[PDB]
């Protein structure tokens, strides 16, 4: 077939874009001895669909004049190949010099001419903070689909990166809303021990403190079950949640710790607890396969609300069929894209047309360059002020206080490089024969929810509270991973209150008595 | 100037000058040491006719502001002479401006520099990075250390912890990487051991001389309360010593004293913070830190962008004393990182201890020889871990504030090798009479008397008498009552039955 051909074309300004097109042959996931190039040749479909959408955008731009009236842009997409020495690899040649093979070393950087206007960023966080941290020296603006770690949101470290997705924190204070709105002050965290988790984990718990609500505990889960240990571990996590007596658990985790979690609840039942759901893990039907799941109690979480693309189907399905010609090859960046004939696709993912929500970013990221440069070339209705030719940092200026239009909506980089997307809600149906996800509520920067859409499994509301002031009468303990609650004690019959600030109940003297929850020890 | 030397090989070395453009940040002494340190071996090695004849042994050096200026010195390092860097499906035969580099002082610098220079298999030693994620040689190839990593450190402190029996601790994090890995660290280590946290705090991220705002040192004020409520009377802090000084005067106006403080390595033997006097009625400072060895004649030798400082030498004489006075505990891993290089040069380059034969050095044979070494420096043999580890000692060090001896007394030692903690001393206690500090959630109960928990945390439980007619068998279980033979009685308070009707 002819497809890899398709993957550059020529333009006055050009887009460079790092997917994954592929992977390495799993064996070859080994030290390396001598420094060699790496084999890719392990075709992936998820790639090529976000290439297309890129490819698609472009063509638009190209065929349109609302944007760059008269000029051609174009593109250069390299593989990822899921692999930190490749992504590298790729990387420099962005920044390689014109028409040239090499890049040079110099002091002060904001002084140079590399290949490519804009880099179109990796999928994956890792390779996204690898290259975050080279193109931003370089000052290139770096705009990631499918990046959402908070790290990447600092100016100082990554001050040319912006993404099309929203960052998990906006997923957190939504969270942290709707547990002020059903008044769940204590609460227990669980977060994926892989770097997610982590990331989510460290958040949520600083969020948390900063608005008044105390983490129980904080409890990291396998990202995989394959030992006694690591069975261990979650079982012991699991007894913890039952110890603090907490109703509210929140699961920032991918979608294998929790349907491990959830195994192990189902085998021995555990107790109903309401789960607020990663975004990544509610998307997925591998936890709602498990037998009589009812039994775990309500699962909740925010949903991104992305726009429709229906004439992508259509427009790859063309593009299938055109590079299924032999003679289209008159119309090399792949390893292996080439053999994969329709069947492979068609049997699978083409079929599907949370993928989705990738291809739109894909394309408003394009769209979102393409208005830059518009603006930095001050572009009239037909004309351009083209006189000079503009360089990456110069298109970095304009981004941060532009808007464009994603072909329905409306968006635009905050002051720390995130598009401003909001969120619904979704509860997971259970009265059906089959669970469903339901709709109640959404959240715009302030949580508009539908109170009589929630079916509580009691059909009472939920509560986990906690002190955090006892009266005369009680004395105190403190508790929660950071100190942030009480409880209070009854002082009992023949002990007193020695002042209200104090922790411990005293006892009265051996000649004297006092009532139950005394303020005073008496004759 | 100081930063550069020329010769037929040249080792790159990365340091981090200033603290927090890169020439505008205050200086920091202890890289100036460390710098100083890398100059000394490799004019030793120029001396000494033994290990390079004939050879000359080169260096350049490049300023890194922490997280700043990290990818400028890499570049530079990998260009082919002329500024130009070529880019290839296939580097063996490429010939870099340095065949070695010894690598920045943190963990992120080091693993900012390690996801490039995997790319050409150019060898990075570092010497005081500890994350254990730098352990992984599929992610990283090129990287060794002269150090032991965050593990033994950790384990270190369970075990100082443990020999005291010190079962109810504070943690305190940084508000950034550093802080929170470890903090999860400990978390991972004091759970299976038997010891209890009692709360875990994030502090501020400070900058010394700023004038802080009302809600950061309401912030202070919160969690130096916290602090005064708890009857967990030790304090672990894994922080940057620059956060430090608005916290500990937060600490003394709140007149708060009587703690034991367990200093990260990354303070631990800090000058400027061990200068600050009052710290002295706060309680007893013990800090983790890799073990003194006196390099012969170093504190005598103390005496194109990014490569210069100019307030250096004038900030580095006033604490010359309190530098001299001190073991040279860090100082020995960048001189053994600069021996290493040389001794797997000696290798590489097939030389006789007459004369080298001198050819071209492709980094990534340099690279596989250095996996190969093992020698005797001065008296600790250095070789490396298939993790790429050197296994130094590691040691436990008590703040001293007569000026006139020692600042930083060795308490205790730790050996990595046998993962255990050793040859403990006498610490001198702020206690009224030198007696042993403690810190425990519960009183142990009396003989038959049954525990019975108050919470999540194991260490915490009430003391509860069983009842008469039943008794406690601690060898079952001291959390329940066990009832006595129908020919047997008990009383309220003691462990076994007695024949009654
Ligand atoms: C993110 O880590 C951190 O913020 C801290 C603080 C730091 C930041 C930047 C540069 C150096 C240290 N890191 C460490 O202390 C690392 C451990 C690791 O980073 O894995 N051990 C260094 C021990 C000897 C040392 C050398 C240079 C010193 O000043 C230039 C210094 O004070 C102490």
């Amino acid at each position: 077939l002819c497809l890899s051909q398709q993957f550059k074309a020529q333009g006055d300004y050009i887009l460079g874009g790092l997917f994954p097109l592929g992977s390495t042959e799993e064996a070859t996931l080994n030290q390396r001895t001598q420094p060699n190039s790496i084999p890719c040749n392990r075709f992936s479909p998820l790639g090529l669909f976000l290439a297309m959408a890129m490819k698609m955008a472009v063509e638009e731009i190209n065929n349109g004049s609302a944007l760059l009236p008269g000029l051609r842009l174009g593109y250069d997409l390299f593989d990822t190949c899921s692999e930190p020495v490749v992504t590298m690899k790729s990387s420099l040649m962005f920044l390689a010099k014109v028409g040239s093979q090499s890049i040079a070393a110099y002091c002060n950087y904001t002084q140079y001419q590399p290949r490519v206007l804009a880099v179109i960023g990796p999928h994956s966080s890792e390779l996204a903070l690898i290259t975050g941290k080279f193109f931003s020296f370089f000052l290139m603006p770096q705009v990631s689909y499918s990046a959402s770690m908070d790290r990447l949101s600092d100016r100082e470290t990554f001050p040319s990166f912006f993404r099309t997705v929203p960052s998990d924190r906006v997923q957190l204070q939504a969270v942290v809303t709707l547990l002020q709105n059903f008044s769940w002050n204590w609460v227990a965290a669980l977060g994926s021990d892989d770097d997610y988790g982590r990331e989510g984990l460290s958040i949520f718990s600083s969020l948390a403190n900063a608005r008044g609500i105390c983490i129980a505990h904080e409890g990291l889960v396998p990202q995989h079950d394959t030992s006694g240990q690591q069975l261990g571990k979650v079982l012991d996590v699991l007894r913890q949640v039952n110890q603090s007596k907490v109703q509210v658990v929140v699961l920032f985790a991918s979608a294998r710790a929790v349907y491990s979690l959830f195994s192990y609840s189902i085998h021995h039942g555990l107790s109903p607890k309401v789960w607020v759901a990663s975004e990544s893990w509610l998307t997925s039907d591998l936890v709602m396969t498990l037998p009589n799941i009812a039994r775990v109690g309500t699962v909740l979480g925010f949903l991104q609300r992305g726009a429709l693309l229906p004439e992508f189907s259509h427009y790859v399905e063309t593009h299938l069929a055109l590079a299924a010609d032999p003679a289209f090859c008159a119309s090399q960046r792949c390893p292996r894209c080439d053999d994969i004939m329709l069947q492979n696709l068609s049997s699978g993912l083409l079929q599907n047309l949370q993928l989705h929500h990738q291809i739109f970013a894909t394309y408003a990221a394009v769209y979102s360059v393409a208005q830059a440069l518009h603006n930095t070339l001050q572009c009239n209705v037909s004309h351009c002020h083209v006189s000079e030719h503009v360089l990456p940092w110069q298109l970095l200026e304009n981004m941060y206080n532009m808007s464009f239009h994603a072909r329905d909506l409306t968006l635009q980089f905050d002051a720390e490089g995130n598009v401003d997307m909001e969120y619904d809600l979704k509860m997971w149906v259970w009265q059906s024969p089959t669970p469903v996800l339901h709709t109640v509520g959404t959240f715009n920067g302030t949580l508009q929810l539908q109170q009589s859409k929630m079916y509580w499994p009691g059909n009472q509301v939920p509560v986990s509270q906690c002190s955090r002031q006892c009266k005369d009468g009680q004395v105190r303990r403190v508790k929660g991973f950071h100190s942030c609650c009480y409880d209070c004690v009854d002082c009992k019959a023949g002990s007193y209150r020695k002042h209200p600030d104090d922790f411990t109940c005293t006892p009265c003297n051996q000649d004297q008595w006092s009532p139950e929850k005394s303020t005073a020890c008496l004759p | 100037s100081d930063f550069y030397l020329p010769g037929d090989y040249l080792l790159g070395g990365l340091f981090s000058l200033h603290a927090n453009m890169c020439k505008e940040y205050e200086v920091k002494v202890i890289g100036y040491n460390l710098m100083q340190a890398m100059r000394f071996a490799v004019e030793e090695i120029n001396n000494d006719s033994s290990l390079l004849p004939g050879v000359l042994l080169g260096y350049e050096i490049v300023d890194v502001c922490y997280i700043s200026n990290n990818v400028q010195p890499v570049l530079y390092f990998l260009a082919h002479e002329d500024n130009l860097l070529p880019i290839q499906e296939d580097y063996s035969n490429y010939s870099s401006r340095v065949v070695a580099v010894i690598g920045p002082d943190n963990s992120e610098s080091v693993m900012t520099v390690a996801n490039f220079l995997s790319l050409f298999l150019l060898p990075q030693i570092t010497y005081s990075a500890i994350s254990d994620e730098l352990r992984d040689k599929v992610r990283f190839p090129a990287l060794l250390r002269t150090t032991p990593s965050a593990d033994h450190h950790i384990e270190a402190m369970v075990q100082l912890m443990l020999h005291f029996r010190w079962n109810w601790i504070i943690v305190l994090v940084s508000n950034d990487t550093y802080g929170r890995d470890n903090g999860q660290l400990l978390g991972e280590r004091v759970a299976r051991r038997g010891i209890c946290i009692a709360f875990q705090e994030t502090l501020p991220t400070l900058q010394p001389n700023q004038n802080m705002t009302s809600e950061e040192r309401q912030r202070l004020v919160t969690i130096v309360d916290k602090l005064q409520q708890s009857t967990a009377r030790v304090v672990v802090v894994f922080s940057p010593d620059l956060t430090l000084y608005h916290f500990f005067n937060e600490v003394l106006r709140q007149n708060f004293t009587g703690a034991v403080w367990i200093a990260s390595e990354s303070w631990a033997i800090d000058p400027v913070l061990h200068n600050l006097t009052e710290l002295r009625h706060l309680g007893t400072f013990l800090g983790i830190t890799i073990q003194s060895v006196p390099i012969p004649g170093f504190s005598e030798f103390r005496e194109t962008c990014n490569q210069e400082c100019d307030n250096c030498l004038n900030a580095t004489l006033s604490f010359n004393t309190i530098l001299r006075l001190s073991g040279e505990r860090v100082v020995y891993s960048v001189y053994s990182a600069v021996y290493a290089v040389a001794h797997a040069l000696h290798s590489l380059l097939g030389c006789d201890k007459s004369t080298c034969t001198k050819r071209v050095v492709y980094p990534w044979q340099l690279l596989e020889e250095i996996w190969k070494v093992n020698f005797t420096l001065l008296d600790h043999q250095i070789f490396f871990d298939p993790q790429g580890d050197v296994a130094l000692h590691l040691e436990i060090v008590q703040w001293q504030w007569d000026r006139s001896q020692n600042p930083f007394q060795s308490v205790a030692s730790y050996y990595p090798l046998q993962r255990q903690l050793k040859n403990i001393q006498d610490i001198s206690w702020h206690t009224i009479n030198n007696t042993i500090p403690m810190s425990m959630c519960s009183k142990r109960c009396q003989s038959g008397q049954k525990k019975k928990p108050v919470g999540i945390h194991v260490c915490c439980f009430e003391c509860i008498d069983c009842l008469p007619g039943t008794f406690l068998n601690h060898t079952e279980d001291e959390y329940e009552c066990q009832a006595c033979p129908n020919n047997e009685w008990s009383y309220q308070s003691e462990t076994s039955c007695f024949k009654r009707q």
